[PDB]
């Protein structure tokens, strides 16, 4: 019942 | 974006957010620094294989709430 996000960047 | 959930040992889940576009070598990385470890000292296994660095969520099969298991490799680091 643990939730993290985590963001990812793209290299174009 | 995809968010995969990533099986924690504590029973934790972490939902990682990629794209499917990048490399899984930039995740393996993140991931790491997430925990505050070096890289290389996770292993990230998939369907009982282990994901490279020239991995790619194009490959294997990988889709939205999918499960993905993070454990310590023996090297450490």
């Amino acid at each position: 019942n643990n939730r993290d996000p985590i963001v990812i960047s793209d290299s174009p | 974006y995809i968010k995969l959930k990533v099986i924690g040992q504590d029973s934790s889940e972490i939902h990682f957010k990629v794209k499917m576009t990048t490399h899984l070598k930039k995740l393996k990385e993140s991931y790491c620094q997430r925990q505050g470890v070096p890289m290389n000292s996770l292993r990230f296994l998939f369907e009982g294989q282990r994901i490279a660095d020239n991995h790619t969520p194009k490959e294997l099969g990988m889709e939205e709430e999918d499960v993905i298991e993070v454990y310590q490799e023996q090297t450490g680091g």
